[PDB]
């Protein structure tokens, strides 16, 4: 509601996505100008600290890693290259470049620090690659082939509760949850409710709750809320939030109070919070 | 139709039923139920619907269909408190809704202290999920 | 208490003089008149609301029907249906208009598909067939 410092990005195109760090001192930003820029916003002062240009095509997503492993920043892209940057003594350098995909990599999401330094990459070839840094040596790659028939749009890991699980949504109209069994990523659930392409899926960071909640926005506009009271049962119940007329793009949960931020093609952000009785109600409308 | 109960807010309507209409020796529950049936019609709805103190200004226009709206409108915490005081069959969740006292759904102080008092009164029908 | 209604009249007057279009504010004042009873200005403000919604739509339709105004009934019902911000039933009086006009076949088939056990609509389509068969 209140207006703090407004940043000047010195960019040349539409910033497709952004993401702040764990402690809220920095902001990564990615645009269609093949450039990932790092901004140090401290005490209301916009300071461009780094400009990382290593892609051949547009950059779609940027994800910060947990503080304990250092300042690790992942950036996916259209050029089938997942570039992992790392800050050493104030200098950002490319440490690893995974080029094992046939089409555009659309999403990157780090695993909870408990599991390790795992990164999931969803690409338009219908494949999810799991990169793993063991501390010593290179990155072990586990590629889940034919995950989605057409392509994979978004990936998001479950809060650590340790059974490693992550949810992925694709253009095949199906939201799929994955689970690591015996060291192998196997398909766990198939949630079907959308009539069109799933654009983004994000697993709620459930705090003090037995229930697990996942949100999924789609092309048709219907935002569904998937809830499973018991993790063992794996019975997921969907609940329509609101059918937006314009294509909903991505969904994001708040860390502390689980408030969903929904953005549609109408250039507006609608905040939704579940009430005690159960009905979801919009609390504010923050348009561009 | 000489309605004596008219021009009175829900609280005063129940109070009048307790002293004047009912005998000097009566139980609270019976009076409450009678008042409830009074606005639920019989036969005219002479009593007033229990409305939150902020929603009173614009009582929903009951054009030919009052009941289909009453089944979505909330009631002030006091009614549910009286009901729980009488019996153990009621939704604690409705009772503990932030909107009832304050329109915004972000203020929770009262709700939380009330839940603590209810836990301390040996009344814990609330599900783990909602508590959390 | 006749007082807060006058205050709401003042506020709706302000939010009608400032935002001249004000179908919503003027419709709140019209709903005040409909809670009270001055059919002329009530229908007029509701007409401003609909033209410039099921509330004003049913107001216009039922007023036209109670006066016998098939023309205004068909206009209000058809406009509301084809724009539909919340509108289901007025197509019935639309069917009655189209019948009083061969034409009622569309709306009587619509009512047939929306409610199979329809005696009134079955007889209406029966008379439509008896005039257009």
């Amino acid at each position: 509601v209140s207006v703090i410092n407004t940043v000047d990005t010195s960019h040349e195109d539409m910033i497709h996505d952004a993401q702040m760090d764990y402690y809220g001192i920095r902001l990564a930003t990615c645009s269609s100008d093949r450039s990932v820029k790092i901004f140090d916003v401290k005490n209301g002062g916009q300071i461009l600290i780094a400009d990382l240009r290593g892609h051949e095509g547009p950059v779609w997503q940027v994800a910060w890693a947990h503080p304990m492993y250092g300042n690790i920043l992942a950036s996916c892209s259209y050029d089938r290259k997942v570039i992992i940057w790392k800050e050493e003594n104030g200098t950002w350098e490319k440490t690893y470049e995974y080029t094992g995909h046939d089409s555009s990599v659309n999403s990157v999401c780090w695993a909870p620090h408990d599991f390790g330094l795992l990164l999931a990459c969803g690409s338009s070839d219908g494949a999810i690659s799991i990169l793993t840094y063991t501390g010593d040596g290179p990155w072990e790659v586990k590629k889940i082939s034919n995950a989605h028939t057409i392509g994979c749009n978004a990936v998001s890991w479950a809060p650590s509760v340790y059974i490693k699980r992550f949810v992925s949504g694709g253009c095949d109209n199906l939201v799929k949850i994955w689970r690591e069994e015996d060291g192998q990523w196997k398909e766990d659930q198939k949630l079907e409710a959308h009539s069109d392409w799933v654009r983004d899926v994000a697993w709620a960071p459930s705090i003090g709750l037995p229930t697990s909640t996942i949100a999924s926005c789609s092309q048709d506009g219907r935002v569904y809320i998937w809830t499973s009271d018991d993790a063992a049962t794996n019975c997921w119940t969907p609940k329509l939030l609101h059918k937006f007329n314009d294509v909903v793009w991505h969904v994001s949960w708040s860390i502390t109070a689980n408030i969903l931020a929904v953005s549609g093609g109408d250039n507006k952000v609608t905040l939704w919070k579940e009430s005690v009785d159960g009905q979801w109600a919009c609390i504010s409308d923050v348009n561009k | 139709s000489i309605n004596v109960c008219s021009q009175l807010d829900w609280k005063r309507t129940l109070a009048v039923h307790l002293w004047y209409m009912l005998p000097p020796t009566a139980t609270i529950a019976q009076a409450l139920r009678l008042y409830e049936r009074a606005f639920q019609e019989h036969g005219e709805p002479y009593a007033c619907y229990p409305l939150p103190p902020y929603l009173e200004d614009c009582s929903i226009s009951l054009g030919d269909e009052p009941s289909a709206k009453f089944s979505s409108l909330q009631r002030d915490v006091c009614v549910h408190l009286l009901k729980l005081y009488s019996e153990r069959q009621y939704d604690l969740c409705q009772l503990l809704d932030p909107s009832s006292v304050t329109p915004d759904p972000l203020d929770y102080r009262l709700s939380w202290h009330l839940w603590m008092v209810l836990q301390a009164l040996n009344y814990t029908h609330l599900s783990e999920h909602r508590q959390g | 208490s006749k007082a807060e209604i006058q205050r709401y009249v003042e506020n709706a007057q302000n939010s009608a003089s400032s935002p001249r279009e004000k179908s919503m504010k003027g419709f709140l004042f019209a709903r005040l008149y409909y809670e009270a009873k001055e059919y002329e200005l009530a229908k007029r403000s509701v007409s401003s609301y609909i033209s410039v919604d099921p509330k004003a739509h049913r107001f216009l339709g039922q007023l036209f029907e109670i006066e016998g105004n098939v023309e205004k009934a068909v206009g209000c019902y058809k406009r509301s249906l084809e724009l539909n911000p919340t509108q289901k039933d007025l197509t019935l009086r639309i069917a009655e208009l189209i019948c009083t006009l061969g034409r009622a076949e569309y709306w009587v088939e619509r009512a047939s598909k929306l409610f199979p056990g329809s005696p009134e609509i079955y007889r209406l389509k029966e008379q439509l067939l008896s005039s257009q068969g």
